[PDB]
């Protein structure tokens, strides 16, 4: 706790620098970059760490504006350090310079404001006087007053922009007779007047009527009767039409339950006959269901259902049950962790688990409650499910399969075959894992599977070169899992390993190529290709085990049963690619 | 604290049709719904008081969406704690082997993370309540949190204090100002003096600097609580109507201020003298009267606040006789 | 001929649609069409076209520094990573196109700080 | 001598405005729509229509763009046009609020 | 919570250590890419950067891949490194400034007349060499550019010759005060501090997704051989394998920032490149092309539009209390008759179902968006390029030609006019508008009328 | 249109890159997109260069759309009428 | 294409304010817009 | 049109016909390549008459 590490810490501010004597006593560093003054007055600055001495402090008054104190306010998320800093700058309080004022006397003079020190031990005075008054602007105190201040400094200016601060008369006769015009074909055109000076807006509406010859001409009785008129014929039209889609609306809705009813065949049968008759959209499917295929009673019970569906959708939405607002916060997303708790409170009105293929039942209502791969979703989104992990699991829940071969539209998603909502969607896959975690480590494991094939036997013809590459595909990541002497025999315990495996994937699946050991047959036990390996891997790469004085058989031994089952659980048994 | 804020914001309007129908309600609504209870601009908000200024209800003009915006400029009461500060109220919820979180249960919702490497607070019990003394760093203020991140420690009272060279008295605003911090402290002492003496005593002498064997009354006609040492011929000035009388201007200020272990700590007196007698192993302060006050009001309404606590969480003697040996740590440490 | 989607295969770096009929994506709303739209006035339609269809998407600025933001509504975050206890975060309506190329900016080492639009207050 | 950036400059959010409208008398622009302000008026209101569709509007049409069609003309409309005049260096934003329900609509139908 | 904003300026400036340490959400600390099938932490591909993937979700801000823009890391280099794209900036502040000092050499009162872009251009243009400094008594040697690369810089006082490496540099340049920045034009923000780099910025995810992966790759290899600890002073002789090796890490910054300007700048500049063909233009969805063809039977403002094409374009109408039996016959056909509709959406479950997938409904929920087959009558924007004029992008009511054997777009012959057009086998796009926003300003402004 | 822009300034610019640079040197990311990026964008930073975001290739590039036609006068809801006339 | 493209790029920052001058979004490029304030399509050949 | 699967349980690669005219397989072979390995060669025909646009 000496003075220096103190005057080093009270170089980081831009405030207080340093004038720098080669003749003196003190000495500290500071801890980055820091813009000095020098006797004989040269602004110099200094790299972060550099040797230096010190004549002297001076801490500079700066003064702000009341401004850019109103602009921090506006802003309103500062700590109160800073906007007593810069309060005490703009002259709006007084505590640095009260904390200040330790002057020995005016020994120094340059452009600005400041408290000049330069003595052995007014300059701890100093240091003492500013850690106090960054105390105080930390502290308790300081914190309330400026706060307080800062509100009732912003609440006063919005008094000042709040407190202190904020005709025709009768149209000519000639705009009255056109206003009246206006006024009664207000009931029978989208018209409404106005009653500006400029008489513009009447202008407009009279162009856009069509017919501005009121100005001039009194012939505005036959544009009234026009008007009527064309409001008669626009009425006629639209209840025609109305009627029109009310009997198309109901002819399809008995299509659609004769459909669901008596199969698509004899539907689609009905609708040809229809389609070459003009009658299509029409209830007389009614008629053609009776004398065609059935009897008149299989389509009265078709109308009494169509109006039994009816009564029961009106019924729904009649609903006004809790569930209904609760799967609303439900489907907002909104904080994974109440989603969750919402389901919960959702599930305990669920029936008869209703696991898949139809809809969970309201026990309170009656009516749908929630479909099945809606709560798995709610769950996997709550289970830091990827959407990846999330669309393959939601495929119990696809749509309708290749019965549909397409409906002509080409789809990227796919759909819920419970209510048809869409449960993700698949373009095409990322394929950006294939390149999975050094040219040198890589060559060396090629090359010496390259020398191993010399004591390897091959049932038949291999690409020697294939082989070494997937050699290194498998052992590579395997080795950097676990260029120093012991990463080489990692490297060579795990090649030798692989053949291992190769051995005895071709031992346990005859489809694969036979590989052996030369001189060995291919029903020899694995302990005795273990115990070749070994012998092998110890006579040839003796030279790299003397290196490393740590090595014991034992440990070589254990690393290549621990290499192999590695192998075996990641790869699993592998074969090398009739005539 | 709990004190008065100002913000700025822009809310988002679904259906601007609906909205308009009535805006205030509209208005108020939704910036309850949105900014209550959270941490937003180094601030906590409790309650939104009210909107001073807002905007017409503009429509987004980016996207086809036809929703709307309005920005609004809200006064709401907002709670910022401080460094250093008392909370009588805080339940430890995690004690493991690596870390301590504690929770408030006053009107400041805090989290405490409490290091576990002083004997003080490396042995504790899961759901026992103690009181904390809060670190000298900020209190973290995290955008949207519903809580107050923040250390502290057990408080245990402290043996040192600090004096303060004061050389530039009061103006009249510079007084008028501290009438807020009298009104504040008349406040929490009405407070104190409509609850029972016996817990008040209780927690006054269990948490006085030294050991208070002998049982005193002492009273101010306004402020009651337990006596305590004495600094040989030494009187304490009531710093409440000393105040009072310097806003009259029949005072001068100027001088040495003190607040010593030994003094009563929630009691408005404290020391001041021509030359400095104390035995202070920490430099005199040099300053003015304002930081001087400022810090000497708090420190009382800190206390106040926390002997107040203290007697409305622990209401019979099962409460306190529950946590006993947290008070037998604070007689430990006791001269 | 061709006709393809309300969406389809996407471009993984900028989030638009493809090329041409061959790769199954969209078709190009080039730079002079935009001329055409913007001098007929059509601006609703460049909304619809150049963000709706092609790959607009929210930004989210702070405004007391005007560096990117992160937001999200589920799993409550709302933090700024230049302030961090100051933020003041302001969506705005961008285009992923405009992300890509901004960060690309910045990859070279040039500071790109969004001024975001200052809020109007009635005078009552 | 120019010294090291403080934190009076360096500020990144603009300062706030406060909305200043012409008085009635005193405004410039004309009172008359342009197609640019009718198109972005029956836009926004058949958008809202499309949102809520509360109208009072005396006649029936089965769609947003006409509802708010007619709505425009029939001076019905519950919107106002703000055009911004100029952005005061002080910090005053000078606007003016025209009323589409008194000025004459350029459309036609 | 956020509420709605518009960009209203954007400032320019040069991002240095301090910078790229805030906005970086990490630390780069391994070569390695995947642990497995994650990202492995602390690598270049690491997910709180951002995700490009379905198979992972970005860390940070906890989104998927299309709601994931991305975020920067850091990379602490081992040695400082010169900004590529300042490099000529650097070599003026090389020119004004004393080597051993700071302090300005040229009078910065002889370019106080001039405005404050070219005063450090044409302070630094005047030759510097020879100089004598007034406050450290030291000679100015000349700045010369190694003519084998676009970074390496050399000092020679009368023959003396030395290699400036980038701590030098720093070292340099951090001696200068801000008050000879200031009269030298430049603002505070561009102090020449800026221009040596420690910690870059390795970009988002979201920018590389999957050549610059290699680069970065190989970058951060090279740069874990250089010591952490090495140390760089003028006049030092460095060893000859440290040298190449600082070379090679500057020359793979320049190359993966400015390769002959694969390079993060060259996605810009060309026709192909990010501004002209990502944000001036634009590939969209719900468009069609085809061949035109004469049509005399159709309106000026009409256009044949075959029924295939019909069926493939889509139009949202918004389901209300006044619309509800328009829309129904559009509902019951769905994708079986024409004209029907192919999707809906639903407010209740704020999601999207299928036409085919749901037939248990008797009509529909209000507040429901239908995406209707295009019918006679609707509106659409046609389009052929080039569009020199204005009227090359034009609305027109659109006439369903029931026809399956038809495949080309039908107008009528004098309407050519607008959009220069004939039939000796130009193509047109055409686009209907789906939005109600857009449908009405099509009928308002943009009808060929 | 074109004699009038090229005159502005008191003197006759062009409508190349040198033009723009004279009429609108604030521009920016409309001076990005006309002729060369990489040579504006290193400009802008060493003069800690402000754009503020007018006309269309500024709005553009920044993924927003232009303040031009319908945009040009933003909409305000008409808070007086609808409370009176509608109800909630 | 080189000329329509210069063209535009140096021109579409010109537009037309509500006094119906044209302006580079505060700085007049005319007085008044044609020097006249009319509209291209909305234009009669009249003798004098 | 043509099924392919890589062995991970397995991945899809498989090959779609995406055209809207409806084709005819005419001709299905699995030639060796310059490697000496097997991949799948399709041919495709479409009965074009002269139509509106040609
Ligand atoms: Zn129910
Ligand atoms: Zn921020
Ligand atoms: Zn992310
Ligand atoms: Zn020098």
């Amino acid at each position: 706790p000496i003075e220096a590490y103190i005057r080093q810490l009270l170089v980081d501010p831009d405030v207080v620098p340093i004038v720098s004597e080669k003749k003196k006593e003190l000495r500290v560093r500071p801890s980055t970059r820091k813009e000095i003054f020098l006797i004989n007055g040269t602004h110099l600055a200094v790299p972060a760490e550099a040797p230096i001495e010190i004549y002297g402090l001076k801490l500079r008054l700066k003064t702000f504006s009341p401004q850019c104190f109103m602009r921090m306010a506006e802003i309103g998320s500062f700590s109160p350090e800073t906007l007593g800093y810069v309060a005490s700058g703009a002259n709006l309080t007084n505590f640095i310079r009260v904390f200040m004022k330790c002057v020995d006397q005016e020994t120094w003079k340059k452009n600005g404001e400041g408290v000049v020190v330069t003595t052995k031990e007014n300059i701890i005075q100093f240091t003492h006087q500013y850690i106090e008054l960054y105390k105080f602007l930390r502290s308790g105190g300081h914190s309330w007053l400026i706060n307080r201040l800062a509100e009732e400094m912003v609440h006063r200016k919005l008094d000042r922009e709040d407190q202190g601060s904020h005709e025709e008369i009768e149209p000519e006769e000639n705009i009255k007779r056109v206003i009246f015009f206006l006024k009664e074909l207000s009931t029978m055109y989208s018209v409404s007047p106005v009653f500006t000076s400029g008489y513009m807006p009447l202008l407009y509406d009279l162009y856009r009527a069509g017919y501005l010859e009121v100005l001039w001409n009194p012939v505005e009785q036959k544009f009234l009767q026009h008007a009527e008129q064309r409001e008669k014929e626009q009425m006629i039209l639209q209840q025609v039409d109305m009627k029109l889609t009310e009997v198309i609306t109901q002819a399809r809705q008995y299509f659609k339950i004769m459909e669901e009813k008596i199969g698509r065949v004899q539907s689609d049968a009905i609708r040809e006959i229809l389609t070459m008759e003009g009658k299509v959209d029409d209830p007389n499917s009614i008629l053609q269901e009776v004398i065609k295929a059935c009897g008149k009673q299989e389509a009265e019970l078709i109308t009494t259902e169509y109006l039994n569906i009816k009564k029961q959708w009106e019924l729904q939405e009649k609903n006004a049950c809790a569930h209904l607002k609760l799967v609303k916060q439900l489907r907002s997303g909104l904080q994974y962790a109440e989603l969750l708790k919402v389901l919960e409170s959702i599930r305990v009105l669920y029936k008869e688990k209703n696991n898949t293929t139809n809809w969970n039942l309201c026990k309170a209502c009656g009516f749908k409650l929630l479909c099945p791969h809606v709560d798995m979703l709610i769950q996997l989104q709550a289970a830091e499910a990827s959407y990846d992990t999330m669309r393959t699991k939601l495929m119990k829940f696809s749509g309708i399969n290749k019965e549909k071969e397409n409906n002509q539209g080409l789809i990227y998603s796919y759909f819920c075959k419970i209510c048809g909502e869409e449960l993700a969607h698949f373009i095409q896959e990322d394929r950006t894992a294939d390149v999975g975690i050094n040219s040198k480590l890589r060559v060396f494991i090629w090359q010496e599977t390259m020398k191993a094939c010399t004591f390897i036997h091959f049932g038949k013809l291999v690409d020697v070169k294939q082989f070494a590459n997937i050699a290194v595909n498998v052992c590579l990541p395997l080795v950097y899992s676990i260029y120093d002497p012991l990463t080489q025999l990692y490297a060579v315990i795990y090649i030798y390993a692989y053949i291992l495996n190769l051995i005895y994937s071709s031992q346990k699946n005859k489809e694969f190529l036979t590989i052996t050991i030369h001189g060995m047959k291919a029903d020899s036990s694995l302990n005795a290709y273990v115990t070749f390996l070994l012998e092998k891997m110890m006579q040839q790469y003796s030279g790299i085990i003397n290196q490393l004085s740590e090595i014991t058989d034992q440990w070589i031994a254990n690393n290549f049963r621990e290499a192999f089952k590695k192998i075996i659980h990641q790869n699993g048994l592998q074969g090398l690619s009739d005539d | 604290m709990i004190d008065q804020k100002i913000f700025e914001t822009t809310l988002n309007i679904d259906d601007p049709t609906n909205f308009c129908t009535n805006v205030e309600a509209h208005l108020l609504k939704e910036l309850e719904n949105i900014y209550v209870g959270k941490c937003f601009k180094n601030s906590f908000i409790l309650n939104i008081t009210g909107v001073i200024q807002r905007s017409p209800c503009f429509i987004m003009r980016t996207n086809n969406s036809g929703r709307g915006y309005m920005h609004v400029r809200f006064s709401a009461v907002v709670s910022y704690l401080n460094a250093f500060d008392l909370i009588a109220a805080v339940k430890i919820i995690k004690n493991d082997s690596n870390i301590i979180l504690g929770e408030s249960l006053l009107t400041e919702p805090v989290t405490i993370v409490i290091p576990s490497s002083e004997s003080q607070n490396n042995v504790a019990e899961v759901g026992q309540i103690v009181p904390v003394q809060l670190a000298n760093s900020s209190v973290y203020y995290i955008p949207g949190r519903q809580q107050a991140s923040a250390t502290g420690s057990i408080f245990i009272p402290k043996h040192t204090f600090s004096v303060y060279h004061v050389q530039e008295e009061l103006t009249q605003e510079q007084a008028l100002n501290l009438t807020k911090l009298v009104n504040i402290i008349e406040m929490l002492l009405e407070s104190r003096s409509k609850k029972d003496f016996k817990q008040i005593c209780f927690f006054e002498k269990l948490y006085y600097t030294y050991s208070i064997s002998s049982d005193e009354i002492l009273d101010l006609k306004i402020w009651k609580g337990p006596k305590g040492k004495e600094m040989s011929r030494l009187k304490p000035c009531n710093v409440l109507s000393f105040l009072y009388d310097a806003l009259k201007n029949k005072n001068s200020s100027l001088g040495f201020w003190a607040r010593p272990p030994n003094l009563l700590k929630s009691s408005p007196l404290a020391y001041q003298q021509d030359q400095n007698s104390f035995n202070a192993t920490e430099l005199p302060i040099i300053c003015s009267a304002e930081v001087m006050f400022v810090t000497l009001l708090k420190e009382i309404i800190n206390y106040l606040q926390f002997i107040n606590d203290l007697c409305d969480t622990f209401n019979n003697e099962q409460l306190i006789k529950r946590h006993e040996n947290i008070w037998m740590l604070i007689e430990q440490r006791k001269i | 001929r061709y006709a393809v989607a309300s969406y389809g295969p996407t471009d993984a770096l900028t989030g638009q649609p493809l090329d041409g009929k061959r790769s199954h994506g969209g078709l190009r709303l080039g730079e002079m069409e935009h001329w055409v739209l913007t001098a007929q006035g059509a601006m609703q339609t460049i909304i619809e076209k150049s963000h709706d269809d092609s790959d607009g998407c929210i930004s989210y600025i702070c405004r007391n520094c005007g560096e990117p933001a992160i937001y999200n509504a589920s799993h409550p975050i709302y933090k700024c990573m230049n302030c961090d206890v100051q933020a003041d975060i302001g969506m705005v309506d961008s285009r992923r196109s405009s992300i890509v190329f901004q960060h690309e900016m910045r990859a070279a080492n040039v500071n790109i700080t969004s001024v975001l639009s200052p809020r109007v207050f009635q005078p009552a | 001598i120019v010294e090291s950036p403080s934190i009076c400059e360096g500020f990144v959010q603009a300062s706030s405005q406060t909305l200043v409208i012409i008085p009635d008398n005193e405004r410039i622009t004309s009172n008359v729509l342009t197609t640019f302000e009718a198109t972005r008026l029956v836009a926004v209101r058949a958008q809202q229509l499309a949102i809520n569709g509360s109208t009072m509007l005396k006649k029936k049409y089965s769609s947003p763009i006409d509802i708010a069609k007619q709505e425009l003309f029939n001076r019905k409309i519950p919107l106002l046009v703000m055009r911004c005049i100029k952005v005061t260096p002080e910090g005053q934003k000078i606007v003016e609020i025209w009323n589409p329900r008194e000025m004459g609509i350029p459309l036609l139908d | 919570e956020a509420g709605y904003a518009e960009i209203a300026a954007v400032q320019f400036n040069i991002a240095g250590d301090n910078d790229h340490k805030r906005q970086g959400v990490m630390e780069v600390t391994i070569s390695n890419l995947f642990e497995g099938t994650l990202p492995a932490e602390g690598g270049i591909y690491d997910a709180r950067m951002g995700t490009t993937d379905h198979h992972y979700k970005c860390i940070t801000c906890s989104h998927q891949r299309k709601q994931c823009m991305g975020h920067p890391g850091i990379l602490q280099m081992h040695a400082p490194v010169l900004q590529p794209l300042f490099i000529a900036e650097i070599r003026r502040w090389l020119r004004v400034i004393c080597l051993n000092c700071g302090a300005p050499i040229v009078d910065l009162k002889r370019y106080e007349h001039l405005i404050r872009p070219k005063r450090l251009i044409e302070a630094a243009s005047s030759q510097t060499e020879g100089k004598q400094c007034y406050v450290c008594k030291a000679v100015h040697p000349k700045i010369v550019k190694d003519s084998e690369d676009y970074f390496t810089f050399w000092a020679d006082q009368q023959g003396k010759i030395d290699k400036l490496y980038p701590q030098i540099i720093r070292e340099i340049f951090s001696r200068v005060t801000y008050d000879t920045v200031v009269k030298l034009g430049r603002s505070k923000n561009s102090h020449p501090e800026k221009l040596v780099l420690k910690a870059i910025q390795i970009p988002p995810i979201s920018i590389r997704p999957g050549d610059i992966n290699n680069v970065i790759q190989y970058l951060v290899r090279k740069n874990l051989l250089i010591p952490k600890d090495l140390q760089i002073v003028r006049g030092q002789k460095i060893p000859l394998n440290i040298d190449r090796n600082l070379q090679t890490i500057q020359q793979l910054y320049y190359n993966f920032l400015l390769d002959s300007v694969p390079s993060i700048m060259r996605r810009l500049p060309r026709k192909e490149g990010r501004i002209r063909k990502s944000l001036l233009g634009s590939q969209v969805w719900s468009i069609s092309r085809s061949t035109i063809c004469g049509n005399s039977d159709l309106h000026l403002d009409e256009v044949g539009y075959p029924i295939s094409f019909a069926r493939t374009l889509q139009v949202a109408e918004t389901v209300q209390h006044y619309n509800i039996n328009r829309l129904m016959p559009y509902f019951l056909n769905g994708k079986r008759q024409y004209p029907g509709c192919s999707r809906v959406y639903k407010q209740i479950t704020q999601s999207v179902h299928d036409i085919e997938g749901l037939k248990q409904d008797f009509r529909l929920e209000v507040g429901d968006i239908l995406y209707r087959d295009v019918v006679t009558g609707d509106v659409a924007f046609f389009n052929r390029q080039p569009s020199l004029e204005r009227s090359s992008i034009g609305v027109h009511r659109i006439v369903v030609l029931e026809n399956p054997k038809i495949s080309t777009f039908q107008m009528n012959v004098s309407a050519c006019a607008w959009y220069n057009a004939d039939f000796d086998g130009d193509q047109m796009n055409l686009w209907v508008p789906w939005s109600v926003m857009s449908r009405v300003e099509a009928e308002l402004l943009c009808s060929v009328r | 249109m074109y004699a009038d822009l090229m005159t502005r300034t008191g003197q006759v610019t062009s409508l190349e890159k040198a033009g723009l640079n004279a009429r609108e040197p604030s521009n920016v990311l409309l001076r990005m997109a006309l002729s060369s990026p990489v040579q504006v964008l290193t400009d802008a930073a060493v003069d800690s260069a402000v754009n503020p975001i007018y006309g269309i290739a500024a709005p553009t590039l920044m993924g927003s759309v232009p303040r031009i036609g319908t945009m040009y006068s933003d909409i305000i809801m008409d808070e007086k009428y609808i409370t009176e006339n509608y109800k909630s | 294409g080189y000329a329509n493209r210069k063209a535009i790029f140096g021109l579409q920052s010109c537009i037309v304010d509500y006094y119906r001058r044209v302006s580079i979004d505060t700085r007049l490029v005319q007085q008044l817009y044609g020097e006249d304030g009319l509209d291209a399509r909305q234009l009669e050949t009249v003798r004098f | 049109i043509i099924g392919k699967v890589a062995k991970i349980k397995y991945i899809d690669r498989s090959v779609m016909y995406g055209f809207d005219e409806p084709a005819v397989v005419d001709a299905v072979m699995r030639p060796h390549g310059p490697n000496d390995e097997i991949f799948g060669l399709m041919r495709l025909r479409y009965e074009r008459n002269l139509n509106i646009g040609d």
